[PDB]
């Protein structure tokens, strides 16, 4: 039939066209793992170069929104740039219509109202990037919101992306139940960069290079990203341990 | 209400009183006009109260999205951004803007604004109503180029005569200096600038 | 990579510290690390294939240490640093650890020497089990020989 | 009925299959040929009546003084471009004080076309246009397509049978370039490029229509015992 | 079924209309970019297709800004639309900010209008890859534009029919300087791989063009290549394939 | 596109009948029924609930009964969900006429305005019509007493007396044998209620399944009060009817 | 363009509203949720889901306030109702905080409600909404009330009902435990009782969120002093107090 192809319910109440928007956020093999440290968020993420060619500097998959908030995106990169655009605007209108920079809860929920808008009509694609939003708030303190293609979301003690992102999410798991907190204990967020990476190489199975990762870090009231110099730095802390 | 802002070696240095009157009342005497719209780039206002902050609000709701996509602002960008909300409200708001910034493209800058909006670079600006009083003093004083003591004690002074010959002009001075060395909040009390 | 620079840079680094080999190993005698240093750079690169033409050179370099009975102490805590770094994907580190075995025999070193250099490596090879066991029986074996007598 | 009755739908041939089938309106249409030298251009259209006791119909549409257009295809297409043209030749008399030139004017057309065809519900219109004109760069001869893309020659025609009138003026390319302050002789030439194109459909003194637009010429059009100077 | 819309997507996670579109580029021109330390070079293969036309008339090369490059192959009417957006937004960016709009902003913006016409079943999609850089104070700057609305940094780039004629030989020009190159040598290269990327077009016949935009000779602003410097570059190019 | 997924909804079949509109009135047909009966002392409406549950509320729901102005309520039968659109629509109409002219709206006025809202529908816009019918009682001074229905197509028929809903057939015949044009509020109060019994959707009407609600010119000076009995009442009077 | 305003609710040739149907089935698939009307006090409850072990169901809110007397909770989607209850929010306030000024009545609030719902089943570019509400409150009118609004745009008062993929087993079990007059306590265990038949994970106090609108509560207004006003008659009650419930089932 042709309840798959618009938004409109099927005899089950399900909305196949929107299932579908998960499902090609796998087609760029990338995956992304961001969790809470003691006074920072981390989040790194792969960086496909697949060919000279291509100048790796350039091959971003992380956007600033705010000047606290960073978003890293799993899925395809016109959509991603589409979504960051939105999300840009509106954290901009909030602070100028309110007087400060605007939640990173709010935000996510947002952007949740407005996939919910796209898979309103029947004539628009939803955008099936799924994004990851990472912050140090001054009142939820640090937090992590993944929005998806539904306009589903929820907030998260940590979170991974990807095709392969079982394997990392089991991970994660397992290391909370010891520490029994939700967020990692150190004192240095450059460590907590450096247990991230230990897991991922864990879940993935590869060891990553400084351009095969990006790593975004915000610490309080900032969100900067880590050259390419800085994570081989991080690299020879694995051996430090 | 008298702003200037002045040019010298490492960077630039941002000045403003902090009286507001409205009439022959004072509000208050202690609300700092000495904006952040970037981290780096600070604007002075001065003039009527609500037309100077309306502006200052848009202007860094712009720039914001600007630093999210496409990089942070230029001392000049900015100023376009208050120049042109000017040019479209020159028959109602009457506004002076000092926007002054330290770049690393560029290092400090001053850029001005007028009420019907222009931009004009200067190495030196001032801008209220209590500064064209200021102002023979200002040129004939000014040196280019000058230490950072230099330039806080030329600021102090100049608003000394200002807070002299003006009842608008008052309270603390309040100075914001820009630099690669950090960024320094100044303020003096009138004894202090009084035993001058 | 994305450019060629890197590849033929540490190459041509290489060359040349390798006929600086004969001032290089003199040097060890006199404090090695400061011999050392210098080589340690060219596997700082993120290139596998030259950091494994590299780690021929660092393992002449250490012979000098193992007939030194002060120095060999900084062998052990030296491959340490560099397997938990990368290990150079963990290629480099193999050819070190596959070609040390041989050079213990022909030495005849002290039994205490030649334990504790080899119980620091068995350490470093149990992560890995992909390739690393055919090597990997050979290096136990040897603490076996000395504690059969 | 897939991608034949939308106007929105590609393709992975890179196509809109409309835009061929609005081309096929050239072939079933009439035909014009244009040639220009260095110093004229001209236009030689076969009109066409619609039965003997119908006057012909003209073809050919005077845009301005420096500028005239002719159709080959669908008339109440070629309706909606000729307004355009004209409104937008006045518009730069108007404001910048200039002839428009000819290169400029195809290129506003092209993008015209493109954003009725890529709105749904639209149709690519089915009219081949030659544009001549006169500028400062001289005499300019443009190509209209269907597609909306624009293309610069010495000599072009489209229409029924336009690809022997090619051959013709391919022939002649450098004879008719190195005549130049004569603009008679291009229009014998071009009466013989659309002798190039009949199929019994004669030319005579009330099928032929010609018109010019020179440096010292007016864009005028020729047409009764006045284009038996060139016959 | 997912064959007739732009809004449907098929479990396989594919959407065809947009891929369906870069196969419309397939079948344009070729034409190339290198990114060089100073600036950009591209070229452009322009078919002939009589010799009725009049050569380096018929413009693919425009330019946007006073310092943008911008030269696109695929369906042609539909990439003039296309440049014609982006002049207006570097028209609307002077005005606000009083300065010409950056290279990397000028690529965000493009990216954005691509996403607007898959995304709804009212407007149709484009067919055209644009190929386009600069000079700024960022450094230079080389992009591709796929009708998907994708775009990465570039060593060096190209599409058409020939670009995989053309990209094998910028892997070799990688390996011949791993330091990048000047501009003014690229001129010479840039005519070299059309050549070769003519021999998938070898049984037509070809117009070269190049247009450079580099801060070491041109003071950062975007030219076309002619006259003797062009001519140089044909005669270059002949010898070697001969 | 969007051509694509439109099959023409609201077009004429070939008999020259509007397909939306046909469907509707099988919809309002799985309603419950209302009925309504004029009196010449009064109009009598009476709705049986399309949902009961097991702990449902009935007690308070006032889910068929609304009154649009102080002397014009209706019956409800169709989509609950449906009406309520037009309910608040009639009250506006209602209210704007006293607004302008200082007047109460006449019971023709009112419905003839509803009737063109379906007809819109259906004449533009591509929208499909509310599936409802309406049973009106309403007082004026021009026509007394007068008694509505009106279909989803958007057109009004008088009654003397008319059933809608659930089993319209059984209901009508049985309305015409039994009804005389001398009845009162009393009469037409029982009569209602017996022929709700032969068209209830359980066994047994229920009082708690009824709402009962009058007009009624015994309210002094000739004026009309509308009453929405409460459920101690309608059980009253149910036993009163001997149903119960 | 804008060629979708031809409504996407149509009829099916068998009689019944087909798109308001499938909604409905869509709460079959959601979670379930159940509200007891006593007569001191409505209760709601409802169990939290996610999608992940890390996620923080602290953050997550399935009962919501629309004003402070007046509570909601859906079964069904959660997209929907993330809008949906904003724009509940928003009509109460156009149409009774800036025209009649107070806190609406629970019957009010409950109609204007239902007309979104209704409209978003005529005009093209939408469908309708997937959830059911129960909307509980408390005026002093109509008493305390306890209502549930359809994905059909209908309302309906209960003296118990739940919503969900165990509504039909859960009317079932009310059916016996019911009395006309309840306490609100006793409603409490109820309610929860009912709820940990249709939850098939497990069952905690961190994982079950629990509201009343029963006892008002000053210190939640946000001042004291008069006492003719008062504070919010709902109150969420936090997880470890939802634990001692478990043990007074």
């Amino acid at each position: 039939g042709y309840d798959r192809h618009i938004t409109i319910f099927s005899p089950e109440g399900r909305l196949y066209q929107v299932e579908y928007a998960f499902k090609a956020t796998n087609q760029t093999n990338i995956n992304s793992l961001a969790v809470r440290g003691k006074d920072c968020t981390v989040v790194i993420s792969q960086k496909k170069v697949p060919d000279k060619l291509l100048d790796p500097t350039t091959v971003s998959y992380i956007f600033c929104i705010s000047r606290t908030i960073g978003m890293v995106v799993n899925g395809p990169i016109p959509d991603a740039r589409n979504a960051a655009l939105r999300a840009k605007a509106e954290a901009a209108e909030f602070r100028y219509k309110y007087g400060y920079d605007m939640p990173c809860d709010v935000l996510a929920k947002r952007m949740a109202n407005l996939s919910q808008i796209y898979t309103q009509r029947a004539y628009m694609r939803p955008l099936g990037v799924i994004l990851t939003f990472v912050s140090v708030d001054e009142e939820l303190g640090p937090s992590i919101y993944k929005t998806d293609p539904a306009g589903y979301y929820v907030g998260y003690k940590a979170t991974a992306t990807g095709p392969k992102q079982q394997e990392i999410t089991t991970n994660l798991e397992n290391h909370f139940k010891k520490s029994k907190i939700d967020h990692i204990n150190e004192e240095s967020w450059e460590k907590v960069v450096e247990f991230a990476i230990t897991h991922m190489i864990d879940a993935l199975g590869t060891e990553f290079s400084k351009n095969d990762l990006e790593v975004g870090v915000a610490t309080k009231d900032k969100f900067f990203t880590l050259s390419a110099e800085n994570i081989e730095e991080r690299l020879v802390a694995i051996a430090e341990q | 209400t008298s702003i200037m802002a002045v040019t010298f070696k490492d960077g630039v240095i941002l000045g403003a009183d902090s009286r507001t009157t409205t009439g022959a009342y004072i509000a208050n005497r202690v609300t700092d006009k000495l904006t952040r719209v970037h981290d780096k780039i600070w604007c002075c206002r001065s003039g009527s109260a609500a037309d100077t902050q309306a502006i200052a609000d848009i202007v860094q709701y712009h720039l914001e999205l600007y630093t999210s996509q496409y990089g942070t602002p230029s001392t000049e960008t900015a100023a376009s951004v208050f120049k042109e909300l000017c040019y479209e409200n020159k028959d109602n708001l009457t506004a002076g803007i000092i926007v002054a910034g330290y770049d690393d493209k560029n290092k400090g800058e001053v850029y001005t604004i007028p009420l019907g909006g222009s931009v004009h670079k200067l190495p030196y600006a001032i801008a209220g109503s209590g500064s064209t009083f200021i102002y023979g003093y200002c040129d004939k004083n000014f040196r280019e180029n000058m230490s950072k003591e230099e330039t806080v004690d030329f600021i102090k002074h100049s608003l000394s005569q200002a807070i002299k010959w003006d009842g608008s002009s008052g309270g603390v001075i309040r100075m914001v200096v820009l630099t690669a060395a950090g960024v320094e909040r100044l303020i003096f009390y009138p004894d202090e600038y009084e035993q001058l | 990579m994305s450019r060629d620079a890197p590849i033929k840079a540490d190459k041509d680094y290489s060359q040349i510290l390798k006929e600086e080999f004969p001032k290089i190993d003199s040097l060890a005698q006199n404090d090695c690390n400061s011999a050392l240093d210098q080589l340690l750079v060219l596997e700082k690169k993120t290139r596998q294939a030259s950091d494994l033409a590299s780690s021929k050179e660092v393992l002449a370099k250490i012979v000098d240490l193992l007939a030194s009975r002060n120095k060999w102490d900084d062998l052990n805590e030296q491959l340490t640093l560099l397997s938990k770094k990368h290990g150079q994907l963990k290629l480099s580190i193999q050819y070190m650890i596959q070609k040390v075995m041989e050079y213990l025999k022909s030495s005849k070193s002290l039994d205490l020497n030649t334990r504790i250099s080899v119980i620091e490596t068995i350490r470093v090879v149990t992560e890995n089990k992909i390739f690393v066991e055919v090597e990997r029986a050979r290096v136990t074996k040897d603490l076996v020989e000395i504690k059969k007598e | 009925n897939n991608y034949d009755g939308d106007t929105v739908t590609f393709s992975p041939t890179g196509r809109l299959f409309q835009v061929e089938y609005a081309l096929e309106a050239i072939k079933q249409g009439s035909v014009t040929v244009g040639l220009r030298s260095n110093t004229h251009a001209v236009l030689v259209a076969l009109k066409r009546n619609a039965d003997e006791l119908s006057s012909y119909q003209k073809k050919i549409i005077k845009c301005d003084e420096h500028m005239g257009l002719s159709l080959a295809g669908l008339a109440p297409d070629a309706r909606v471009l000729s307004n355009y043209l004209r409104q937008q030749c006045n518009y730069s008399s108007l404001v910048f004080n200039r002839k428009l030139a000819v290169e400029r004017a195809g290129h506003l057309l092209c993008d015209k076309a493109q954003k009725n065809t890529q709105s749904y519900g639209g149709r690519p219109y089915g009219v081949g246009l030659l544009i001549i004109g006169y500028d400062k760069s001289g005499a300019h001869l443009l190509e209209f397509q269907p597609s909306g893309n624009v293309t610069e020659l010495y000599g072009t025609a489209i229409g029924a049978r336009s690809q022997g009138a090619k051959t013709y003026l391919e022939r002649t390319l450098d004879t008719f370039i190195k005549i130049d302050g004569n603009p008679d002789e291009l229009i014998k030439a071009g009466v013989e490029a659309i002798s190039q194109s009949l199929r019994d459909e004669s030319l005579t003194v009330d099928n032929l229509s010609i018109a010019i637009v020179g440096k010292d010429t007016p864009f005028t059009i020729y047409d009764g015992e006045a284009v038996a100077k060139y016959i | 079924g997912y064959d007739l819309s732009n809004s449907v997507f098929s479990p396989d996670g594919r959407n065809f209309q947009v891929e369906y579109a870069v196969k419309a580029v397939e079948n344009g021109t070729t034409s190339i970019g290198i990114k060089c330390n100073d600036g950009v070079v591209f070229a452009v293969e322009k078919l002939i297709t009589s010799k009725l036309l009049v050569p380096q008339k018929n413009v693919k090369i425009q330019v946007v800004d006073r310092h943008i490059g911008c030269v696109y192959s695929g369906l042609i009417p539909d990439g003039r639309h296309l440049v014609n957006r982006g002049r207006e937004e570097a028209a609307s960016f002077k005005k606000l900010y009083k300065t010409p709009i950056p290279i990397p902003a000028f690529a965000d913006r493009l990216g954005q209008y691509v996403q607007a016409h898959t995304l709804y079943n009212s407007v149709r999609p484009f067919g055209v890859s644009t190929i386009f850089g600069g000079v700024d104070k960022n450094g230079a700057h080389l992009y591709m534009l796929e009708p998907s609305g994708s775009y990465w940094g570039y060593k060096g780039a190209a599409t058409g029919k020939g670009r995989q004629s053309a990209k094998a030989e910028l892997e070799k020009l990688v390996d011949h300087h791993p330091e990048g190159l000047s501009a003014r040598e690229a001129v010479k290269q840039a005519a070299k791989i059309i050549y070769l990327a003519h021999e998938d077009n070898k049984e037509k016949d070809f117009e070269l063009e190049i247009s450079w935009c580099s801060l070491s000779e041109t003071n950062g602003l975007h030219k076309f290549v002619k006259g003797d410097l062009l001519q140089e570059a044909i005669d270059f190019a002949q010898k070697e394939i001969n | 596109g969007s051509r694509r997924y439109d099959s023409r909804t609201t077009i004429f079949s070939p008999e020259g009948r509007l397909y939306q509109v046909e469907y509707a009135l099988e919809s309002i047909s799985h309603a419950g029924t209302a009925i309504g009966i004029m009196a010449s002392d009064g109009i009598v409406l009476a709705a049986e609930r399309k949902v009961t549950s097991t702990l449902l509320e009935q007690d308070t729901s006032t889910e068929k009964l609304y009154k649009l102005n102080d002397k014009i309520a209706v019956a409800v039968a169709g989509l609950t969900a449906d009406a309520e659109i037009l309910i608040n629509t009639a009250r506006i109409h209602a209210q704007n006429y006293l607004k302008t002219y200082n007047e109460d709206i006449p019971v023709e006025i009112l419905v003839r305005r509803l009737s063109d809202i379906k007809q819109g529908y259906t004449q533009h816009g591509g929208l499909r019509p509310f599936g409802v019918s309406f049973i009106y009682a309403g007082y004026d001074d021009r026509y007394g007493y007068q008694l509505y229905t009106s279909n989803p197509s958007g057109n009004y028929t008088g009654w003397k007396a008319i059933s809608v809903g659930a089993n319209t057939s059984a209901a009508q015949t049985l309305l015409q044998m039994d009804y005389k044009d001398d009845m009162k509020v009393d009469d037409a109060i029982e009569l209602a209620l017996k022929t709700l019994s032969k068209t209830t959707d359980s066994s047994a009407l229920t009082y708690d399944r009824l709402e009962f609600a009058t007009i009624r010119k015994g309210a002094n000076d000739g004026e009309v009060y509308q009453k929405i009995f409460k459920p101690q009442e309608i059980k009253d009077i149910l036993v009163k009817t001997g149903i119960t | 363009t804008d060629r979708y305003s031809f409504s996407l609710t149509t009829f099916s040739p068998s009689g019944k509203l087909g798109q308001i149907d499938y909604a409905l089935t869509a709460v079959k698939q959601g979670v379930t949720s159940l509200g007891i009307k006593a007569t001191n006090g409505v209760v709601i409850a409802t169990e939290k889901k996610s999608s992940s072990p890390l996620a923080m169901s602290e953050t997550l809110s399935k009962v919501s306030l629309l004003t402070p007397d007046i509570g909601a909770v859906y079964s069904g989607m959660g997209p929907d109702y993330r809008v949906l209850v904003d724009k509940s929010r928003k009509v109460a306030h156009t149409s009774y905080k800036r025209i009649y000024g107070e806190y609406p009545p629970t019957k009010l609030l409950v109609s204007e409600v239902a007309k979104i719902m209704q409209e978003a089943t005529q005009s093209g570019g939408v469908r309708p909404f997937g959830v059911s509400l129960l909307i509980a409150g408390h005026d002093e009118f109509n008493g305390f009330s306890l209502y549930q609004v359809d994905p059909s745009g209908s309302y309906f008062p209960w003296k118990a009902t739940a919503i969900g993929k165990g509504s039909v087993a859960a009317k079932t079990f009310l059916e016996k435990r019911w009395n006309d007059e309840l306490e609100l306590e006793d409603a409490i265990h109820i309610a929860l009782l009912t709820l940990k038949e249709s939850v098939e994970g497990e069952f905690n106090g961190d994982t079950i969120e629990l509201a009343i609108i029963g006892d008002e509560n000053p210190d939640l207004l946000g001042y004291t002093g008069i006492p003719t006003d008062k504070g919010p008659r709902f109150r969420k009650l936090t997880s470890q107090e939802i634990n001692d419930r478990l043990e007074a089932l």
